[PDB]
């Protein structure tokens, strides 16, 4: 595979760099390159296909050297170039595919094609051109234990969930107090709720917490706090966690006051926030903590008199909210994000061949069951596939 | 099966989901104007129609309005009362709702002994029986009168008289000595802890007059108070059946029965 | 919603007003020989760390009238019961009565025969004066030691009595006979366990059989046996000794209404 | 890293395989190497220590070599050689604990100790006599990136967690059901009991029910299961959920019936079996369920009459008991175990000179609140200084 991004790159700079009239020293490290792979590509057999509707298809390569006396080159050079750079196009998708259309158990570090199997020996290790993109030097970085990180912009680290919990309540839902929240992609909005208007608590105050759990760690994030709930701000109707009944939400919102941020590493507050709205940094977290409380009002007026009665039949229901959004992150694995197709990439290409779901990956690649379960082999396995797909989307036009 | 504590439950809000009794009180006039027999059968059988099995339905008669107050039981699974309104007995009506809308954990206490305060304005003083004359004289916090003197029983200050039932409340947060005959009536401390929606009430004749609890500020016209008007009571009749399907929509189960609640206060 | 039996709590192993009525018979308040007792009561109360305002005395004119529908009036009920050497049965059914929480539904002997559920149902049936005749039936619905439609032939099981609390067969019908101008029957089922109410036996052998099974007949810490002579030293023994009491009982039991047993009207 | 290997098996050479008399071939090899390792080590300032209270220590190198043409031993030779030897040993115990108390939140595969630092550099990779032991090999192994291990006798592996869970309660509590269960080093033991006897129960029959979710995946382990929970069998007087009071527990064992266990993988069943019992096997896994139930017996006698009724007072509440011990596996994550010294050497060097403390580790590397919240970065922190005290292991107690 890293013999593959070699493939990959070189026919790309051979797609890039050839077109008529350029001097031979700008393509000479081309040229130099590209010949040499048909030094070693020449008299080799290979197969595909024979796993998913990818067709049998058998490659022998017999292509001539390129011309290296010419010193600016014409259109003959370059259309006698492009006629076998679009068979070596063609063949390493097909083995690309191939690499993506299959998992294991059995560490997903190793190729899993036995075409790239074969091409792994030392007979081909002549074949490298550099390496340019952040996913084949990650690969390598990787497979030598040295550092590693992948920069992502919005990226899904939250596995959508929308529920709620309860604290104080009853059948008729005429007395209710917890908490909405939602973890949505990157996107974290949370939202106390209270009907009684602490008219029972300890001198007016009610607390409530939250805990989300990270699936992988992330360091140096940047992330965006906003000192409302942008969702839940709406009269509205939710079932019970029993599906017999629905109850009734007219939703009025307060100021939420000692709001409270923790970006916590297995328990030692890394990073602290008291009502630090707009962006904040956070070096190294894995776990979050929403800590506030709803205050009662001390003073009041007569429009806010009303709303909020010390008798018992109640009109409308008090809230505090909170809203978060990461923007990028550094992370130690890949996730998918708002500015890849990798994710896209390799989806498609499963999706155009009907391959049957191995016991690894979920089915149809859904994302959030995806990450539900994301295991150390899940996480080799993934990193394996999205170094194919960029292999593949650094080619595809 | 932990009847113990309230612990958090939970459940998902984007995803698809989704006999008993019935008692019908009714006041003395109706009946007279009837004169028959058969009406009970009658509206038995047309509820039978309408989707409730025989043996559940039940009629319960009270001589007058007044007379109904004396310590009322309201023990069936959906009961609907219907009350006659009147231009004279406002107070009767409203505390008449007062003590049936809503369920009151409520203590005695022996009143040729002792002296009381009250919490909060969900602690009332409740007399029933057959008719209170119920005077009340504040202390002083050293055991002195103020508008009355705790040796006499007219330096009292009066707040009802031969009535039915009373709802009385005091300037929470002073002690207080009261002097009625226990014979005649009985008085409980009382505390209403929330509303009861096993009950609903329909006003025949008059308007929305009910007050549903004590303070000024609130007087909430509740869907669990109804109202329509009358010129024979065999269409009020016709009409309660007909939507009674309405009325125990805006009813629930009495959660207090319900084995939901085993510890934290019964029935 | 529901109060949430349906998700469990936990926590660890490394974590670690008030009211009270005091019932009493009536030969108590003869043999007190006085008129102003409850005040100073309630001063020992207030010692021992009650408020002015807790100390509730009910009073009845004997085990046979205070059957009649039984009252909760305290968050904490404790009953003084006055022994009889020939009266014990009505004693144990007035212990299995308010001890425990009844579920009843009320019963029209007029038009149905009834049959219990499980084991755990039993008739309780009220009033001054109560006369409860019965027969059961076969197969075929016939009267059996009884004609069916006589009344003379029904079986005299409890004779114009005051507290009843009647056990049947499971599984077998019967036909029913009562005055019911002068008394009341309740098909109920025992729920279970109470904490609210207690009672002290003054004198007594401790004969209290809460089971309508046989093969138990146990005694929970809540019935408690103190002997007499004169009862200011019995009152004395209760109020110097509150305190094994209430870590005995536990509030929380407390029921809303004010009836011994849940009613279905 | 592996130099500080070559260094530490290098000097227990020295102390051993020289005793006074033997022929020259014997150790021919090893003279050379010590020789070349003294030539290496010479000739480079050092500043070891000044962390904490270490004091900070100059260290330069200047010594003559060793007989490099001889016949038979003699003891001039061992007397020659053991000051130095012993230098030499000295440093490098120096070197282990100047070492063996640094923080890395964001590394921890490449050297952070000053004269180690140093001495990883290209100049002195001439010393790597030979990896032979478990911790130096799987080191140099992870760095090539294939599949990985350690072989555990006693794995300390389930945080240690005394927690319960309830099914049926009622604030006056006579009529518990539940289950109890405690998890420590490498057994969990866990009870379900009832009060009821499964009296009111659907079919005579009742359920009982645990999940256990490990950290890290393990693979071919031996697992005791015995059908008899011994610490679940006693009076007991317990604390309430939420604390007000304390509650009564006193059991009485039977024999479970139709016991299911399974040890899943990633949401996939791997192993599962029925009621045996005794020693069985797991191979790929990390997550235990365990289910059972208890029946109340079809038929009775005197004693069982008078323990089991219908009734409401209930005296004798009944339970049923499982043990599951791990008792020897193989995991890629390192585990602090019991048949080594290295997290006792490891916390014992922590206590001896006060070293400032981060997030890095939880306080004191206590093992509960690390495994609690494993992290891989962690997780690189700790083997490589678990490697290392292996390494001190070597030499000096």
């Amino acid at each position: 595979m890293d013999v593959l991004y070699s493939l990959s790159k070189t026919l790309k700079d051979a797609r890039d760099k050839i077109v008529e009239g350029t001097l031979y020293s700008n393509v000479s490290d081309l040229i130099q390159q590209f010949n040499q792979m048909i030094i070693t590509m020449n008299g080799n057999e290979f197969q595909t296909g024979g796993i998913g509707n990818l067709p049998i298809r058998n490659w022998n390569f017999n292509f001539g050297l390129l011309g290296t006396t010419l010193l600016n080159l014409d259109a003959n050079y370059v259309e006698t170039a492009r006629n076998t750079i679009d068979y070596f196009v063609d063949f390493v998708d097909n083995v690309c595919m191939d690499e993506m259309v299959r998992e294991s158990q059995r560490n997903g570090i190793a190729p899993q094609s036995d075409s790239l199997r074969k091409l792994s020996a030392i007979k081909f290790k002549r074949i490298n051109f550099d390496n340019s993109s952040e996913y084949i030097e990650n690969w390598n970085l990787q497979n030598r234990r040295q550092r590693t990180g992948f920069t992502f912009h919005k990226p899904n680290i939250f596995p959508y969930s929308a529920s709620f919990t309860l604290n104080r309540s009853q059948p008729a839902h005429d007395n209710l107090m917890g908490t909405m929240w939602l973890n949505a992609g990157s996107e974290i909005q949370v939202a106390g709720f209270d009907y009684s208007c602490a008219i029972n608590a300890p001198a007016n105050i009610q607390q409530f917490e939250h805990i989300v759990p990270l699936r992988r760690v992330l360091t140096t994030a940047t992330i965006t706090l906003l000192p409302d709930a942008e969702r839940f701000s709406f009269p509205r109707v939710i079932n019970s966690a029993d599906g017999a009944t629905t109850w009734f939400f007219n939703p009025v919102i307060l100021r939420p006051n000692n709001v409270e941020v923790e970006f916590l590493l297995n328990g030692q507050i890394i990073n602290t926030y008291q009502a630090r709205f707009g962006t904040i940094v956070a070096r190294n977290f894995d776990t979050i903590r929403l800590s506030f409380q709803l205050m009662r009002p001390p003073n009041m007026t007569p429009a806010v008199a009303v709303l909020f009665p010390n008798a018992q039949p109640f009109e409308h229901h008090a809230t505090v909210g909170l809203t978060l959004r990461i923007e990028s992150a550094v992370c130690e694995s890949v996730l998918a994000d708002a500015s890849e197709t990798l994710l896209a990439n390799v989806t498609s290409v499963r999706q155009e061949y009907a391959i049957p779901v191995g016991p690894v990956f979920p089915p149809g690649m859904n994302w959030t069951d995806l990450i539900t379960n994301y295991s150390p082999s899940r996480e080799d396995n993934l990193q394996r596939v999205f170094t194919v797909a960029s292999i593949r989307s650094m080619l595809i036009k | 099966q932990n009847y113990g504590i309230n612990l958090p439950i939970t459940g998902s809000m984007d995803i698809a989901y989704a006999t008993s009794t019935l008692c019908l009180y009714y006041p003395t006039e109706a009946a007279t104007e009837i004169n028959d027999n058969s009406w009970k059968d009658t509206l038995s059988q047309l509820f039978l129609t309408k989707g409730w099995p025989t043996g559940s339905v039940y009629f319960k008669e009270y001589t007058n309005i007044a007379s109904f107050s004396v310590d009322p039981q309201l023990y069936c699974d959906y009961n609907v009362v219907l009350m006659k309104y009147d231009a004279t007995l406002q107070l009767d009506m409203s505390e008449l709702a007062d003590l049936i809308l809503n369920e009151w954990l409520c203590n005695p206490m022996d009143i040729t002994l002792y002296y009381y305060q009250q919490t909060d304005e969900a602690n009332k003083w409740i007399s029933m029986g057959s008719s209170c004359t119920i005077k009340v004289c504040p202390l002083n916090t050293q055991t002195l009168g103020i508008g009355c003197l705790t040796t006499d029983a007219t330096t009292f200050e009066e707040v009802a008289t031969a009535e039915k039932l009373v709802i009385t409340d005091v300037v929470d947060g002073v002690n207080h000595k009261l002097d009625v005959t226990t014979a005649t009536c009985t008085i409980r401390n009382c505390k209403k802890l929330g509303p009861r929606e096993n009950v609903a009430v329909i006003q025949v004749g008059g308007s929305d007059i009910l007050d549903i609890t004590a303070d000024p500020t609130t007087a909430p016209q509740t869907e669990r108070m109804m109202r329509i008007n009358w010129k024979k009571w065999w269409q009020v009749f016709y009409t309660v059946v007909d939507y009674v399907d309405q009325i125990i929509q805006v009813m629930s189960k009495r959660s207090r029965s319900l084995n939901s609640a085993a510890f934290y206060y019964r029935v």
